[PDB]
């Protein structure tokens, strides 16, 4: 909208076309990661980590 | 008794109707032929029904229409059409001038050549409608002239019909019957200005239509009769054949439409089947109607049985897709990969995912979730379209921040910046526009803006506006 | 002055039948299509169930086609597809419609139990439906021929009658027919005719029905509904956001079933239009009309026909009626519950360090709860540049903000609530004290009111946002402000267990210990003597103390003396403030006495001293209980040394009786009773052995050889003090435990001969099991029953609130001690306390006015009464109050958490119901069902009968199932003759006179009788005394007041006898009647005044009567209530509580009374 635009004009930001959906640890629970699994569709390219 | 459940109050109601005998079908069909042909002939005997067709063809070759919107073919192409119409016009231009005892034999043939034309149903409907409307027009003057005598001027209808029949146009009845010294005679003088002036349209009809008020009623009366006969017979046939409709509709049961919905759509199919049927081909009406009823059913289901309506070819595609898996289910002793059926099928092959997804039906928002408790699925659907109060506050604050800041600059810089953006004003302004309202116009404005922003860009100031970036 | 047009703040509400045109008023377009969305671009298909054109834009301030996207263009209807660009919220607002081809019955008015269309037309249901299905023809406006107007013919009959009668005879079939009937109907003509017909024939059969019908007709005229309206021409469509299609994860969709239903209705309707334009045979178009009727019926209320199932899913699709109804009730969503912001919950813990005005609140919880406050404060001082930055600060949990939270917490109370909220004390307000940890700390003294143990019970917190809520929380819901039970003036803040064991162990005396018989200057050096180990906590000692007495006029008198007491009592006295006598602490201080201490302290020194006193009592209780080193060992439970012997002798009895049975001397049954009796006696023997041994058997030496006093044994001190345990459970611990019963209830003749201290064996335990499970199941059930009872009760009362101040009547009930059969099962004092005297009472001598008419009798006045011998006090009751539509404070009583007289505007019906219902779990014909039966007014199973009139009676006729009793009064006519079944044994003397309300037989009596043949005061006394019997037998304290308000609601209705204004037998509000005859006795007719007769209606029945339909639709059957109200065009003015809660405006009780009253008077005024 308005002043938002104005603001982006002053600070020169490229505000993204991509929203952040990332999985983050639920609030208040604290622990150590003991394992990770990655399931992939049969036919989609596996990412680097996987 | 009646258990309600309208399937019953239907089944029992149709269950009375007797199955047609083989010959009876021909009886009914013949009745249909008689009935229709009556209205066709009554249309042929109408002069305006001829002249109209003439003017319409004159509109066709004048490029104000197309040959498909007038004729659905004759018995029998465009050149052939041109000459056929030439034939019709010819019989018209002879019959027209013969209206001096002998003409009748030619008028009958005019009817014949007119009968050679298969009109678009819409055109036919227009014709018949126009005729009956003309009869409404006649009824107008008839009831006006009747009521202006009997109800108003106090005259018996018994003696009113006497000088009526056979003329009802000229002044033989109006100006020669008032002097008869009847109790109702001298009374007719008070309305005389109203009757004779409305008589104009009445005699005008015999000019337009080219028929005396006598025949105008006769013709479309016969027409009405024929129409009645037709509808009567056809109805009879449909009511006779409902059992077939039900028997077919029992195949389509769980496709996502109600039983009675099925049988009703199928009933409409049967109606159409009766409408377009011809016994002269020797094709059994049973096996001919089966296709039509099945068509109404299948074509109806695909259309209306979904909360999300989908095109027909799509539905067909989906069905095929459901088959391939039947060949290959046990064949790939799991199920065929989501990408396999893709190569089976003719089309691009990533379309499987899309099509497969779109074809799914929505879930009842009342679908009970755990505990059997009143928590039901829809209760868990959050509003993602609402804006959080936590943000709304910050917006209302941004208004104050920017207002303060533009209150800090020079009023013309503040005006230029408030202008350059939609700030507390409608739309926002093209820099040219900004020039014109300023009268200082061009490259110029942008300079200020740049520096304006520049002033706001480093602090006292930016600190606040900067904190707003997350 | 123009009143106004656009939105003011409304009052009342109106419900009625809706016009085709009125239905069209709401409609912003006709939905012509079953289609919803396009299937790719998910945009709404115009025009259909989901449509942008008819309803609204899909996104805020944006056109559908996309041309006008700017917030500047608002009232513009886009040229392409007209959609005015406005917030998408309106898609949750705007209605629509569908124009039905054929007329259609509204199933709500067809299937409502007294079918509306049917009894309006005076036509049976089956006939109407029959016609609706095209299974028969029905006459309309038959004219004069052969035929009745409502008469129903058949095919052949219609054809025949038509061939005969041409015109001047009219018949139709289907919905169109019924609509023709309703439209042709002239109510006025019927009115005249019916009045005449009423007048002419004298038969009950005729005129009762006649009169009911005419009254119905005039009621329906007065309206504004007209008959055709029950038949639907136009069908409104529910706004689409209220039946949304919204997407899900996996690209999937989910939608309401209303779309399925509406779709069905639309498709069949359109198809009907088609079948009409195609000129289809009758058999077809009729089927389409039936199907459409079925579809519409399914849409409105599903289940009164075929119960249509939703797409692919067996479960029946929910309809609009079900949308209204909800379920698990009886629950309308203000009722069952509503989720609320600014709130939370967790497990609770102790926190004895707390003053009773506060509670430990976890840091994190208080952070998340006060979040907006924290933001606003943070940027108020300037620690945060802007609200955004303030979030980022608290999200960082920066070190500063805790200090700000300390600020926002200070004066700002929070509400604590537990799960089974019973009485009003189930919610209390405290002051938040920031605490490390995730658990809430709840003051011990309050643990009583909450019924909250520490075994993992969870409590919920709520923040009073608005200022009015803060002050309401502090001046009303505050912990310190309710120290007393609303059920009875007795303190609910009474110390519970550890504390009472503390004060008990402190103040008790042994025979001898260190410091025995010495003398000390005062409590100071007594404590000083104890702490240093020189003198025992408990030793007999004379000490100088200074007590005070305020017995001067509002002034404290000081006096000092040598008191013979113990070191413990002396130390404790330091806590007792001011005016209280030393006598109060000089006893042993059991849980009972420790309470009367607090109560006296309250009624003497006031609130504040009582509060701080209570706090101190708790603190010292815990501390000294900890010092005491109380414990429980295995040897602490002492089994009688004589137990085995008792068991042996009692065991010999059984074998005596057994030998007698073998010898036939005693029969089987009598034998069973004998053995059961001997064992039953044995149990009492062992119990009263172990109790003597356990209680006094400390035998200890002082100076001389021996002395014996009450034991210091731990478990004993526990059971005795009132800390915990009781002679029953102790009995089960040491002595043998009970006799059990099989599931049957046949009590086993071999009692458990072993207790818990000894081991039970396999049999004994297996047999104990049934008793255990029956216990758990029973209690768990009595929870539900109690709840149900409270519900019935608040439904019956509610809106009764203290309205006026003084109704000023001398009327009341005569208060005596209950004096039952022994001595004094309850005193006069408790019965008359806190109440207001109806009239000035005498000394035994007279023209001596001790208590002058209406004076709240407080404890002092009551004690003055007790000084003199006064045996009787007439007391104003809520049942007799002259004030209409409520109760005057002057007549209620003082009782509240505060000791002062009840305030104007407090809602007493609610707290009365709550007060009666809270103990309800504690109650074990008898029991809780007895209470329910009483409040329901239910006639017992085998009741007695009371003499209908005074005078000498005698027996006449014979043996026809009834042998008649013919009553003979002195002066009056004989004619009262009652028929009493002769196969019941009578009482009444054939040769003697009997007063009205005498015993003409025995057995319990129906309170209806007690009201009729005895009177109002008699019946209220009967109820109150019986329910009080039930409760008091269980040791439950409930003041008569609450039962008396309940009783007032019970007799609310009364049926007329005489005439001059209203109808003969109408059951009607006495408030209404009495107001109308008091108004009637003067003006009007000089006096036309009408007699009535009081009626007793049970609670569940009295609740049924309510003027407000919004209220009725809550707890009653909604489907019927809305119809039944809609026909009469009933206009709800709110007024009461339930409706105002539902509509979400201020309660017309409480703080709200000021508002509503102020408005209520502004209404119907200038
Ligand atoms: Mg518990
Ligand atoms: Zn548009
Ligand atoms: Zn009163």
């Amino acid at each position: 909208t308005p002043e938002e635009k104005l603001l982006r004009a002053i600070f020169g930001e490229k505000a993204s076309d991509v929203k952040d959906s990332s999985l983050r640890v639920p609030n208040g629970v604290s622990g150590t990661v003991i394992d990770v699994q990655v399931f992939t569709r049969d036919g989609v390219e596996k990412d680097k980590r996987a | 008794g009646r258990t309600t459940d309208p399937v019953r109050m239907y089944m029992r109601e149709m269950g009375t109707v007797e199955l047609l005998t083989r010959e009876g079908e021909i009886d009914i069909a013949k009745r249909i032929e008689d009935g229709i042909n009556q209205v066709q002939c009554s249309v042929a005997e109408y002069p305006e029904a001829i002249t109209y067709l003439l003017e319409q063809y004159d509109r066709v070759e004048a490029e104000e229409a197309r040959l498909s919107d007038l004729i659905t073919g004759f018995v029998d192409d465009p050149e052939l059409a041109r000459e056929k119409f030439a034939e019709l016009r010819a019989q018209y231009v002879v019959t027209r001038d013969t209206i001096k005892a002998t003409a009748q034999e030619e008028i009958l043939k005019l009817s014949e050549v007119f009968k050679q034309f298969r009109l678009v149903p819409k055109q036919f409907d227009y014709l018949v409608n126009s005729m009956r409307v003309m009869m409404d027009r006649v009824r107008t003057q008839e009831r006006l002239i009747m009521k202006l005598c009997v109800e108003q001027c106090k005259m018996p209808k018994k003696n009113f019909i006497t000088l009526f029949t056979g003329n009802e146009t000229s002044d033989t009845w109006f100006n020669a019957a008032i002097a008869m010294n009847k109790p109702w005679s001298e009374k007719l003088h008070d309305v005389s200005e109203e009757v004779h002036r409305a008589l104009q349209k009445l005699q005008q009809i015999e000019e337009e239509t080219g028929l005396t008020i006598e025949q105008v009623k006769d013709i479309n009366r016969r027409m009405s009769i024929g129409e009645a006969k037709a509808r009567r017979a056809k109805k009879e046939m449909v009511e006779a054949n409902l059992r077939l409709v039900i028997s077919i509709a029992k195949k389509y049961t769980n496709r996502g439409l109600q039983f009675l919905d099925l049988i009703q759509e199928g009933n409409i199919g049967l109606m159409k089947a009766v409408d377009k049927f011809e016994y002269r081909r020797g094709y059994k009406f049973s096996t001919y109607a089966t296709w039509w009823i099945r068509q109404a059913i299948t074509r109806s289901i695909a259309d209306q049985a979904r909360t999300i309506r989908i095109p027909v070819h799509m539905i067909e595609t989906i069905n095929k897709l459901n088959r391939i898996s039947r060949q290959m289910l046990q064949e790939m002793g799991r199920e065929p990969t989501p990408e396999e059926l893709a190569e089976r099928m003719l089309m691009p092959e990533d379309k499987i995912r899309k099509v497969l997804k779109i074809a799914k039906e929505p879930i009842s928002m009342e679908t009970p979730i755990g505990d059997d408790e009143d928590s039901h699925l829809g209760d868990f659907i959050e509003d993602t379209t609402l804006e959080l109060p936590l943000d709304s506050a910050t917006t209302e604050s941004l208004r104050a921040a920017t207002h303060d800041v533009l209150a800090g600059l020079t009023a013309r810089e503040a005006k230029v910046l408030r202008m350059r953006f939609g700030i507390d004003m409608n739309t926002d302004y093209t820099l040219e526009e900004v020039g014109k309202q300023f009268d200082v116009t061009r490259e110029r404005i942008r300079q200020i803006e740049a520096k304006a922003l520049r002033k706001l860009r480093h602090p006292s100031r930016s600190e606040v506006l900067r904190s707003f970036l997350d | 002055l123009k009143a106004q047009t656009k939105t003011e703040e409304f009052d009342a509400i109106k419900i009625a039948l809706a016009s085709p045109d009125m239905i069209r008023s709401w409609s912003f377009g006709e939905v012509k299509k079953p289609e919803t969305i396009n299937y790719r671009t998910f945009k709404p298909e115009r025009d259909g169930l989901f449509c942008a054109r008819i309803f609204g834009p899909v996104k805020d301030y944006e056109c559908l086609c996309g041309k006008y996207k700017r917030l500047k263009h608002r009232g513009v209807i886009c040229e392409k597809c007209g959609v005015e660009v406005t917030q998408t919220k309106v898609r949750r607002e705007r209605m629509g419609h569908i124009e039905l081809a054929s007329p259609t019955a509204h199933i709500w008015f067809l299937k409502s139990l007294p079918s509306r269309i049917g009894l309006l037309l005076d036509m049976p249901l089956r006939d109407i439906e029959r016609v609706l299905y095209f299974e028969s023809y029905v006459v309309i406006e038959g004219g004069m021929t052969n035929l009745e107007r409502q008469q129903i013919l058949t095919e052949e009959q219609y054809l025949d009658a038509l061939e005969e009668f041409g015109d001047e005879f009219d018949a139709k079939m289907g919905a169109e027919a019924i609509q023709a009937l309703l439209k042709s109907m002239d109510l006025e003509q019927e009115c005249e005719q019916l009045r005449e017909e009423l007048n002419e024939t004298n038969s009950e059969t005729k005129r009762k029905k006649l009169t009911k019908r005419i009254k119905l007709l005039e009621a329906f005229v007065q309206s504004g509904n007209k008959p055709e309206w029950m038949i639907l021409t136009v069908l409104p469509v529910l706004p689409p956001d209220l039946r949304p299609l919204v997407p899900l994860d996996g690209g999937r969709f989910a939608t309401s079933d209303l779309n399925d239903l509406y779709r069905r209705v639309i498709n069949r309707n359109n198809r009907l239009k088609r079948l009409l334009d195609l000129a289809a045979p009758d058999i077809i178009v009729r089927n389409e009309k039936r199907m459409l009727q079925e579809a519409v019926d399914a849409l409105l209320d599903n289940g009164r026909r075929g119960r249509a199932i939703t797409g692919s899913n067996k479960r029946p699709l929910k309809s609009l009626a079900d949308m209204i109804k909800g379920k698990q009730g009886r629950f309308r969503q203000n009722l069952l519950g509503k989720r609320v912001d600014y709130s939370g919950r967790s497990v609770i813990t102790v926190g004895p360090y707390l003053r009773l005005h506060q509670c430990g609140l976890p840091k994190k919880m208080a952070l998340e709860l006060f979040k907006p406050f924290i933001y606003g404060k943070l940027e108020l001082r300037g620690l945060a540049t802007t609200i955004k930055a303030a979030k980022k600060m608290v999200e960082r949990e920066e070190a500063v903000v805790w200090d700000i939270l300390d600020e926002v917490i200070r004066e700002h109370p929070v509400l604590l609530n537990r799960a089974p909220t019973l009485h009003r004390l189930g919610i209390q307000a405290f002051e938040p004290v920031l605490i490390e940890g995730k658990a809430i700390q709840l003051h011990p003294l309050v643990c009583a009111a909450y019924n909250a143990d520490f075994d993992g019970d969870q409590m919920a917190v709520h923040v009073p946002l608005t200022l009015e809520a803060q002050l309401e929380a502090r001046a009303l819901m505050m912990s310190t402000n309710n120290i007393l039970s609303p059920a009875n003036g007795e303190p609910i803040i009474v110390p519970s267990q550890d504390v009472v064991l503390g004060l008990y162990y402190m103040t008790r005396d042994c025979v001898n210990a260190k410091g025995e018989g010495m003398v000390l200057t005062g409590p100071k050096e007594a404590e000083r003597l104890y702490r240093s180990g020189l003198a025992s906590l408990h030793a007999r000692v004379k000490v100088r103390i200074t007590e005070y007495e305020k017995d001067a006029n509002g002034e404290l008198v000081a006096k000092t003396s040598l008191k013979d007491t113990t070191v413990g009592r002396a130390i404790l006295w330091m806590i007792v403030p001011k005016g209280l006598p030393y006598s109060i602490v000089n006893q042993a201080l059991g849980k009972k006495a420790i309470s009367k201490m607090l109560n006296t302290c309250y009624r003497i020194l006031g609130l504040k001293p009582t509060v701080i006193f209570a706090d101190q009592i708790m603190y010292t209780g815990f501390a000294y209980a900890a010092r005491s080193g109380a414990s429980v060992g295995i040897d602490d439970m002492v089994i009688p040394e004589k137990k085995h012997e008792i068991i042996s002798e009692a065991e010999a009895e059984v074998a005596e009786i057994q030998e007698q049975f073998q010898s036939g001397l005693v029969t089987a049954g009598e034998r069973y009773n004998k053995v059961i009796d001997i064992w039953a006696a044995a149990n009492d023997r062992v119990s009263k052995a172990m109790m003597d041994n356990l209680q006094t058997e400390t035998v200890i030496n002082r100076d001389g050889q021996e002395e014996k006093q009450v034991s210091f044994n731990s478990i004993y001190m526990m059971a005795d003090s009132g800390a915990r345990g009781s002679a029953a459970q102790i009995r089960q611990l040491a002595g043998m435990r009970g006799l059990m019963a099989k599931p049957d209830g046949s009590i086993i003749e071999t009692p458990i001969t072993a207790n818990f201290r000894e081991g039970l064996n396999v049999l004994q335990y297996f047999i104990s099991t049934h008793g255990a499970r029956k216990g758990l199941a029973d209690t768990a059930l009595k929870t539900a029953n109690s709840g149900y009872l409270t519900r019935r009760l608040v439904d019956v009362a509610q809106d009764l609130v203290v309205t006026e101040d003084d109704c000023g009547t001398h009327e009341g009930i005569m208060m005596t001690p209950v004096i039952e059969g022994g001595d004094v099962k309850e005193p006069l004092r408790d019965r008359v306390l806190g109440r207001v005297t109806a009239e000035d009472v005498l000394k035994p001598g007279t023209a001596d006015i001790l208590v002058p008419r209406n004076t709240l009798l407080h404890e002092q006045w009551c004690d003055l009464l007790e000084e003199n011998s006064v045996d009787a006090v007439k007391v104003r009751s809520v049942v007799s109050c002259d004030t209409d539509f409520g109760v005057c404070a002057h007549c209620y009583g003082r009782d509240l958490a505060r000791g002062h007289i009840i305030n104007k505007g407090e809602a007493i019906g609610v707290i009365a119901a709550q007060s009666i219902g809270e103990p309800g779990t504690q109650l074990t014909t008898g029991g809780l069902p007895r209470v329910a039966d009483l409040f329901e007014a239910r006639r017992p199973k085998e009741p007695a009968i009371l003499a209908e009139i005074s005078g000498i009676v005698s027996f006449g006729k014979e043996t026809k199932g009834k042998r008649r009793l013919v009553i003979t009064p002195v002066d009056g006519s004989d004619p009262y003759e009652e028929m009493i079944p002769k196969w019941r044994q009578l009482n009444v003397f054939e040769g003697e006179r009997v007063e009205r309300g005498d015993v003409i037989s025995d057995g319990p009596e129906a309170p209806h009788d007690i009201l009729r043949l005895r009177g109002v005061h008699a019946v209220t006394r009967y109820i109150v005394n019986e329910v009080q019997d039930v409760y008091r037998l269980q040791g439950v304290k409930i003041n008569d007041k609450h039962i008396e308000v309940i009783v007032r609601q019970m007799l609310r209705k009364a049926t007329i006898v005489n005439a001059g204004s209203s109808d003969f037998l109408e059951g009607e509000q006495v408030e209404y009647s009495r107001v109308k005859i008091a108004n009637r006795e003067l003006e009007a007719n000089g006096k036309v005044g009408a007699t009535y007769s009081r009626d007793l209606l049970g609670i569940t029945k009295a609740s049924l009567a309510t003027e407000s339909f919004i209220s009725a639709a809550s707890f009653q059957e909604t489907t019927r209530v809305l119809t039944e109200a809609a026909v009469a065009g009933k206009r709800d003015e709110l007024r009461g509580l339930k409706e105002n809660v539902i509509v979400g405006r201020l309660i017309p009780a409480g703080t709200g009374y000021a508002y509503h009253q102020d408005r209520m008077r502004r209404r119907a005024a200038g």
